[PDB]
């Protein structure tokens, strides 16, 4: 297409000149546009030069990038007939990319890495003094296994079928292939990870092209990278964790004390640098981004041992129980909290180095370490690292007396979000920053200050196939401002609002997806709707997303929605616009052809996390009470806009309520304001003109 | 030759007042005219009416070449009320049971007039769509306003991988246009199969009405057609005789074949200043100028429909009259 070549000519001009480019793409029409241009810019330069680094936001976009790369290789092996050096690696999760917990453990949780380190150290125990390895170890690091990926594309699903037929291990293949540096596909929770990105950055070895995919929730990952709640039950875990270290120091000082004494001399000489260098293929500890923390020349509790280090920790946790034992609403400065700590116990200014050495020590010392006890130590050690350094932008908040039973909840606020995005500019050049759910894109020069260029979507044609209307008067224009309040004011109007939804769904019963800014509006009408005619004569079955949406429940509601439209039935997808599963897969008639939105998306106000980030960005960019209610409300609405635009071949109608949407912008701003009963006759025309103009424009 | 199975929607979705006075009062009314459009151009073809009422499929007209059986079947539907929901699976499985007596030499067609937006099928409807391709059944659905994803797969997989048969109607004038194209056959590219048909006897026009004679009814008659094989004076019809399974057509099949062989040569509309001929018609006398928009820049220009088969000048009126009925351009018969 000529519109796809407009962004491709900009991608061929920025990858060889600029270092970071904010390129806007239309929804459902920019997936393979930058995919083929990334392999063409490498083919125009050198094919072993800068490899492609993909950064998705969900696991679905990781899976959708693999099938498009197969189409890139099929277009390069059929139009050319030459099989070059293949690439592509499916860096997914650990519970999905495994074989051993899917046979004996039968658990698909976050404990798949615990059996991984038990088999890694079990193979280490079987190759030093002596369970053993696993099903297929001591063979995945061979040279023939390193050549199974530049010759054949085996990523994720193709590699999981390859590790069963050839009897291999999916963990040691992918971990040995980050050093090979292929087309790496991963999500946003791995690049800004304080336990994973320290290992990823030592294997890619830089000098590549970072492809930011759907870069609109970048400010959310930097907040989600920190902020851990301490809801007082970890104090019971830290109390039982402190007594376990007392029995472990009693067990270490009863017989085999030379293993701890030689480790004490190794920490008094080689410190943490030699301790990390000697430790290989074992369970790594935790830190607050060692590539961003930058600290050397440490000391082990001032030349002391583990018996003196656990005394400071037991001194530390009782002070933490002392500070949590407070009244209600109280803010805390991270520097002033450290001063009040030193008035209680002189723990110096470096507990960041007093914990990461002792976490690696107890793994080497205690062999049968408890799961809940050692994780209780890591929750304290992650907090001890954040109170030692990184005080600029940091803030400690206390939850108030909320019945008070659930009152002792301690949380720390993250620093600036520009700090986490900082080291990706000096490590990589020509970082392609793309997102299809941004309108406008001027907040990214504002918030997160980096020098970049701005390019908009230069693709807008065939407005007769992209119906973009909006509803204003709902028969009386009263339920539009009624949903604007946070509290469910006047439920009789909401029962009148829910009465209009049965009338709106009975007009076009051909795939309906309803989003919500909160689950309170879903739970308000579901108690006594008194209106099931659409749930018995139109949509029949009901697909409502709950607040506690299970992964299996979201999977079963998605497949049955595809089973409803493939049987001539149609279903109502009652989802949350602020909830999980942002979707993105459409391009068919099985999706909801008419998408409904209840008002505008809102945010949870009157919270200490919001009031802290309000005054933090007030000093930075002075965007108080503006972008927090509009730029955040747009991106939660733009996830609903990315599903209607499913290419130029498929049509779709997206209606928007209220009147506050006119103050913001939108992707392809062609919007006509009409009433609710007026659009019922307009959509009946749009569902018949588009069926007659499809064969006219071809 | 043809054995069309009419599938009509008779449910509560047809109770809406989209048409005048409603959907059901125009679907039944225009289908009677479609019976008149079908048996005239195809006098030796078959028809079958299957309604979809109360979630089922009811057979109101048996498969027969008599046009009066399908008229009186539609006169009983307008008396009652369309209720329930359409059942596409029960209607197609009933259409499969009637097209199995129809041989492979006779073309099997299914026309669906679907004015609803939601159907009620028992089992999987995708097992019924693939069955129509296995026995080669050409299915055509006429959907109202919005499109159904089921009818896109039904009008494509049963139609040689081509979706162009699921048409969307928007007016009552456009609904009669669908009955004109469905009255005409579908000479496609097919799949290149063998075809051979025989046993076609001729009907002797007998007019004996004294004590009468009837081999298919045993009643009084004012004259019936005598079969050339079993020698039976049954009912006068151009279909098959009901006593030895032999045909009894005449010039009715010849008129259908003449319309089928009618390629209809449209006359080339050349101007009077370009064809260098006066305004005249080969069929009548069109001595008036065609174009007359401008002063003398169009009035002297005009247009003369010159048929390329005999270089005869004509107008726009007789060019559509010669292509509709009779022979295409009367100058072709003279050399
Ligand atoms: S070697 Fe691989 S399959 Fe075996 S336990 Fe470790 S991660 Fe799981
Ligand atoms: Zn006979
Ligand atoms: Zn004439
Ligand atoms: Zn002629």
């Amino acid at each position: 297409y000529p519109e796809q070549y407009n962004y491709m000519c900009d991608i061929k001009k920025t990858l060889d000149v600029g270092g970071n480019s904010i390129l806007e793409m239309p929804s459902g029409t920019g997936k393979t546009v930058s995919l083929l241009s990334l392999t063409i810019a490498y083919q125009m330069h050198y094919p072993e030069h800068r490899k492609i680094i993909y950064c998705s936001r969900t696991m679905s976009e990781i899976e959708k990038a693999l099938v498009e790369l197969e189409n890139l290789m099929d277009y390069r092996t059929k139009e050319l007939g030459y099989q070059e050096d293949f690439r592509g690696l499916g860096l997914t999760s650990r519970k999905n990319l495994c074989l051993h917990p899917e046979v004996s453990k039968e658990r698909k949780g976050t404990v798949v890495d615990e059996k991984c380190r038990r088999m890694t150290n079990g193979q280490a125990k079987r190759k030093l003094e002596e369970v053993e390895l696993c099903e297929y170890h001591e063979n995945l690091y061979n040279i023939e296994v390193e050549d199974y990926l530049p010759k054949g594309v085996f990523s994720f699903e193709k590699l999981l079928k390859y590790c069963e037929e050839k009897t291999l291990c999916p963990y040691f293949i992918v971990r040995r292939m980050i050093s090979l540096c292929n087309i790496i596909i991963y999500s946003y929770h791995y690049l800004l990870d304080p336990k994973i990105a320290e290992r990823v950055s030592n294997e890619v070895s830089k000098d590549s092209i970072v492809i930011f995919d759907e870069a609109h929730n970048i400010d959310n990952v930097c907040i989600e990278s920190l902020s851990l709640d301490l809801t007082t039950d970890a104090l019971r875990r830290a109390t039982r964790g402190a007594n376990a270290l007392d029995e472990r120091i009693s067990e270490v000082r009863k017989v085999d004390s030379q293993k701890l004494q030689d480790e004490y001399e190794k920490l008094v000489q080689g410190l943490x640098x030699x301790x990390x260098x000697x430790x290989x293929x074992x369970x790594x500890x935790x830190x607050x981004x060692x590539x961003x923390x930058x600290x050397x020349x440490x000391x082990x509790x001032x030349x002391x041992r583990a018996e003196h280090f656990v005394s400071f920790l037991k001194r530390l946790i009782e002070y933490l129980k002392t500070r949590m034992k407070v009244l209600h609403v109280i803010s805390e400065t991270p520097k002033s909290f450290l001063q009040h700590l030193k008035q209680l116990t002189f723990i110096e200014r470096k507990p960041l180095r007093f914990c990461s050495e002792r976490l690696s020590l107890l793994v080497r010392t205690l062999e049968v370490t408890e799961v809940e006890d050692f994780t209780a130590l890591k929750d304290i050690a992650t907090f001890a690292t954040l109170i030692s350094t990184y005080e600029e932008g940091f803030l400690l908040i206390i939850e108030p007396y909320e019945i008070a039973v659930p009152n002792p909840i301690m949380r720390f606020t993250c620093l600036d979000a520009s700090i986490a995005i900082k080291p990706v500019f000096e490590r990589f050049s020509s970082v392609i920053i793309t997102s299809g759910t941004i309108s406008p894109l001027d907040m990214y020069p504002r918030m997160l200050n980096f020098k970049t260029v701005l390019q908009k979507s230069y693709a807008m044609t065939l407005a007769k196939k992209s119906f973009l209307p909006m509803i204003i008067t709902k028969g009386s224009d009263q339920v539009a401002i009624s949903s604007r309040f946070e509290i469910r004011n006047d439920p009789s109007i909401v029962r009148n609002y829910g009465s209009m939804l049965v009338e709106f769904a009975k007009i076009t019963p051909d795939g309906m997806v309803v989003f919500f800014p909160s689950y309170l509006y879903m739970e308000s009408i579901v108690s006594m709707w008194q209106t099931m005619g659409i749930l018995d004569e139109v949509w029949k079955h009901k697909l409502i997303l709950v607040e506690t949406p299970d992964a299996q429940e979201t999977s079963l509601a998605l497949e049955t929605y595809r089973k409803a439209c493939s049987n001539g039935r149609g279903a109502i997808l009652l989802s949350v616009a602020r909830g999980k599963v942002s979707e993105g897969i459409d391009f068919d008639h099985q999706y909801g052809r008419t998408v409904l939105m209840i008002g505008i998306p809102f945010q949870y106000t009157e919270s200490r996390i919001l009031k802290a980030r309000l005054e933090f960005m007030r000093e930075n960019y002075r965007i108080r009470e503006n972008d927090f209610l509009s730029f955040d409300a747009m991106r939660h609405a733009a996830q609903c806009l990315g599903r209607v635009l499913r290419g130029k071949d498929d049509y779709g109608v997206m209606v928007l309520a209220d009147r506050r949407f006119s103050r913001k912008r939108s992707q392809l701003p062609k919007w006509i304001a009409q009433g609710l009963s007026d659009a019922d006759l307009n959509l009946s025309t749009d569902m018949a003109i588009s069926n007659t103009k499809q064969f006219l424009r071809t | 030759i043809r054995s069309l199975i009419l599938t009509l929607d008779c449910s509560e979705a047809m109770l809406e007042k989209d048409l005048r006075p409603n959907r059901h009062a125009m679907i039944i009314q225009y289908a009677i005219d479609f019976v008149h459009e079908f048996f005239d151009q195809n006098p030796i073809s078959q028809m079958g009416i299957i309604i979809m009422r109360n979630g089922l499929a009811q057979l109101v007209s048996q498969v027969s070449g008599n046009p009066q059986d399908h008229i009186d079947a539609l006169k009983s539907i307008r008396k009652q009320e369309p209720k329930g929901n359409p059942s596409l699976q029960n209607a197609l499985e009933m259409a499969r049971g009637l097209l199995l007596p129809v041989p492979a030499h006779c073309t099997r067609e299914v026309l669906i007039v679907f004015g609803s937006l939601s159907t009620t099928d028992p089992g999987d409807i995708h097992q019924t769509i693939d069955s129509l391709v296995s026995e080669k059944i050409r299915v055509k659905v006429l959907g109202l306003s919005a499109q159904v994803a089921i009818c896109k797969e039904l009008c494509k997989a049963t139609n040689y991988g081509d979706e162009s048969f699921y048409k969307i109607l928007l007016d009552e004038t456009h609904l009669k246009e669908l009955f004109n194209e469905a009255v005409t056959p579908x000479x496609x590219x097919x799949x290149x199969x063998x075809x051979x048909x025989x046993x076609x006897x001729x009907p002797t026009r007998i007019f004996e009405d004294t004590p009468t004679f009837c081999s298919c009814h045993s009643k009084l008659v004012y004259g019936g057609y005598f079969c050339p094989n079993c020698h039976s004076k049954v009912c006068s019809l151009p279909t098959v005789c009901p006593c030895c399974d032999l045909m009894l057509i005449l010039x009715x099949x010849x008129x259908x074949x003449x319309x089928x062989x009618x390629x209809x040569k449209t006359f080339a509309e050349v101007p009077t200043t370009e064809k260098f001929r006066s305004e005249d018609c080969f069929s009548c006398q069109s001595r008036f100028p065609x174009x007359x928009x401008x002063x003398x820049x169009x009035x002297x220009x005009x247009s003369r429909y010159r048929c390329e088969d005999c270089k005869q000048e004509f107008c726009v009126d007789c060019d559509v009259f010669i292509h509709e009925i009779l022979h295409n351009c009367p100058g072709c018969e003279s050399k």
